[PDB]
């Protein structure tokens, strides 16, 4: 009732999550344990009382889903220490034995807590040595992966210690535990729970030998504070230096250095994260190193229970929820003296996949669109056809479990079961070559457009979509033609720039044209118009520079219309485009592979079987994470290749690679294909079909 | 593994 000053002493905090299989209990757990003290979300968080000291204890959201790298890898950096919770009956699965493998390669100390004891005893009928048996294999399972992948200061000292109260037995359900120090200071020992189990007695059982009490001690008794942590967690968890003195602001949990903060997860609009270093209040100033922007806070609060409260300074080594933060990302770093963040630049990505959907059920029918468009702005990645009635919806996001996940939205939680097209990949159109002069002439003939389309340098191309310039028209052209001129483009050329569209550029280089000006927003438009769709397979446009140099405007905007302005710059874009040698892109992906050593071989054949290459490659001990670049074309169905190759031991995520030129022996029967599907006929139209003749 | 056999008993 009053609790909120425990945040003071660093060493009573205890920043902790529960690593689980699926079933096993990790959701029920974490319910019966904090509801046990009293009172997915981002963060709870439960204040415990252990050795007549009081300890704050936070419990953070943590997925498992193996086939999702980023998430998991991020939330367990975010914690300190780990539960991890073995299903008694099933025990240690390979999915476990990922999952604890990511919790401690970054440094976070492990307790073990083996669930659904009371099913061992009501259900399966054992006989407590049987129990002993089954207990301690999964005990020496789970202390054969300490021994392998702890980090060498670490692996033996790290095990768990069933005689010291880091391994806790239970059932979460029946709210009850036990560890030997609990049996030390109560007397509670096996017998007791199984009788009473057996009894039925769930309610003298529960205050007996109550769950969160046994658990909360090992956490406290075990797990590190963020002061116990820090001191080995920052170094490995980022590439900075030390001896900055924000370096040891972090070493240490200093509240009164520079403050330093990373968001968990985001959530009217709520970010929750966790403070390395200094005190937020609400209305300083924060820099968010690589969001582009800077910021600052509208309320600043903390977590108690479950339930979101709100104060204003908080230290070092605590959970935050903070307002007001534009474009935070999940991982964002927020600090203000400027240093790098503690992960990758992450690319912000357009969809590249897509697929069809069609409800079961005639009565879905009303607004499944606003549902589908909740997650469109919950997830900024995708984009579907809102409205009318087309068949219905195209859903378009990063990849196949991307979407996938948002299908068993359509029920797990909303109550649809559904038939999903199969995948197709967002391809795009561009040119190899520079084009020579076209003209577009309007139909009255009465304005015409000298032209010329030239292929975009990667590097231009890469500064307009890592935001170094920016999309839209150009509303400061002095200053962008200079940012062009810093890359090989010639200064009189950049200084005619207009506008800019999804990877593609429109520059005024004409020299007094009478009423030109009445009429280049219609020329965008056209431009536009021209990239959306391409001339091979009408698919999106990609890295092409439309210079108009030229051009003839009537004097009267009655000859002027769109009708005459759109047709006459689209259809000299697409002429130019096929003769300048159009090609189509594909997308790629950066595969991100962590496993154990054995399986590299396999892991490797199979890239090489998706037209994959292999990029980079990490070693920390034997845990090895290969990185690699393949097509999203070639991607489907790697969940199952790879969890065949790996024995479900790999732990893997994708990310946006950009977009590179499809081979020309391939080429072709991909552009058929997509104009076949979209009701085309299969053969690209070449110069001849598209420009005009003599 | 020997605190383990403490437990049932
Ligand atoms: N017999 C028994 N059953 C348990 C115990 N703990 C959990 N369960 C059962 O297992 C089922 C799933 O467990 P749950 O806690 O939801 O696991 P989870 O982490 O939420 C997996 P999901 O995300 O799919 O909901 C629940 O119905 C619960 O009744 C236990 O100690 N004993």
């Amino acid at each position: 009732a009053k609790i909120k000053e425990l945040m003071l002493q660093p060493e009573r905090i205890r920043n902790i999550g529960i690593a689980a299989h699926i079933d096993h209990g990790k959701t029920t757990l974490s319910d019966n344990l904090l509801a046990g003290a009293g009172m997915n979300a981002a963060n709870v968080s439960m204040v415990h009382n252990y050795e007549g000291k009081d300890y704050l204890i936070n419990l953070i959201d943590t997925p498992g889903h193996v086939d999702f790298g980023g998430d998991v890898t991020r939330a367990m950096r975010a914690i300190d220490g780990v539960i991890i919770v073995v299903d008694a009956v099933e025990g240690v699965m390979p999915q476990t034995e990922t999952v604890v493998r990511q919790a401690l390669r970054e440094y976070v100390k492990p307790v073990l807590f083996i669930n659904k004891v009371d099913r061992l005893i009501r259900e399966l009928k054992l006989t407590p040595q049987q129990m002993m048996e089954r207990f301690s294999k999964i005990i020496m399972d789970v202390n054969r992966l300490i021994q392998r992948y702890a980090p060498e200061e670490y692996k033996k000292k790290w095990m768990v210690k069933v005689e010291d109260g880091s391994v806790a037995f239970g059932s979460a359900y029946y709210n009850w535990a036990l560890s030997v120090p609990f049996m030390k200071r109560t007397g509670v020992k096996f017998n007791e729970i199984i009788d009473l189990t057996l009894k039925g007695d769930n309610r003298t059982l529960r205050q007996k030998a109550p769950l969160h009490v046994v658990v909360l001690d090992m956490v406290v008794r075990h797990l590190p504070s963020p002061i116990e942590a820090q001191k080995y967690r920052i170094p490995h968890l980022w590439e900075g230096d030390i001896s900055s003195d924000i370096g040891q602001a972090m070493l240490n949990c200093d509240p009164k250095g520079k403050m330093v903060m990373v968001v968990t997860k985001i959530i009217g609009e709520v970010a929750t994260g966790r403070v390395w270093s200094g005190t937020v209040k609400s209305g300083q100033e924060v820099y968010l190193i690589n969001t582009k922007r800077k910021a600052r806070i509208q309320q600043v609060g903390i977590y108690m229970g479950p339930e979101r409260i709100n104060m204003e300074a908080v230290p070092a080594g605590n959970i935050v929820a903070v307002t007001g933060l534009r474009d935070a990302m999940a991982g964002e770093t927020v600090a203000e003296e400027q240093i790098e963040p503690f992960e990758a630049l992450h690319y912000v990505s357009e969809p590249v996949v897509t697929v069809a959907i069609e409800a079961k059920n005639v009565k879905d029918l009303p607004r499944l669109i606003e549902a589908l468009r909740q997650l469109a702005k919950e997830d900024p990645t995708l984009h579907v056809k809102i409205d009318e009635e087309t068949g219905q919806h195209l859903l378009s996001g990063m990849g196949e479990l991307h979407l996938e996940v948002k299908l068993y939205k359509l029920k797990k939680d909303w109550g649809i079961d559904i038939e999903v097209s199969e995948p197709i990949v967002v391809y795009r159109e561009s040119i190899t070559k520079s084009s020579p002069m076209v003209e577009g002439k309007s139909p009255n003939r009465h304005n015409r457009f000298y032209i010329v389309v030239e292929p975009m340098p990667d590097e231009i191309y890469n500064a307009i979509k890592e935001g170094i310039i920016p999309e839209g028209r150009v509303k400061n052209p002095k200053e962008v033609a200079k940012k062009l001129a810093e890359l090989g483009m010639d200064y009189e050329i950049a200084r005619g720039i207009v506008d800019i569209y999804n990877g593609n550029m429109f520059i005024d280089n004409t020299k007094g044209v009478q009423y030109l000006n009445e009429v280049m927003d219609l020329l965008i438009d056209g431009f536009h118009q021209a990239m959306d769709e391409g001339p091979l397979a009408r698919e999106p446009v990609m890295k092409v520079i439309v210079r108009l140099l030229d051009a003839q405007v009537h004097e009267d905007n009655v000859h002027r219309g769109p009708a005459q302005i759109y047709p006459a710059i689209r259809t000299a874009i697409h002429c130019a485009m096929m003769k300048s040698n159009p090609v189509l892109y594909e997308p790629y992906q950066k595969v991100i592979i962590n496993i154990p050593y054995e399986y590299m071989g396999a892991v490797s054949r199979e890239i090489t079987q998706r037209r994959g290459q292999l990029v980079d490659m990490k070693q920390e001990g034997e845990v090895m994470t290969i990185i690699a670049e393949a097509p999203v074309a070639e991607m489907f169905g790697f969940a199952g290749s790879i969890r065949s190759a790996t024995s479900g031991r790999a732990l893997w995520s994708t990310e946006h690679a950009g977009f590179k030129r499809v081979p020309n022996e391939l080429a072709q029967q991909i552009i058929r294909q997509i104009r076949q599907r979209k009701g085309l006929d299969p053969n690209p139209p070449t110069e001849k079909d598209v420009c005009p003749l003599f | 593994l020997a605190g383990l056999s403490a437990l049932f008993g």
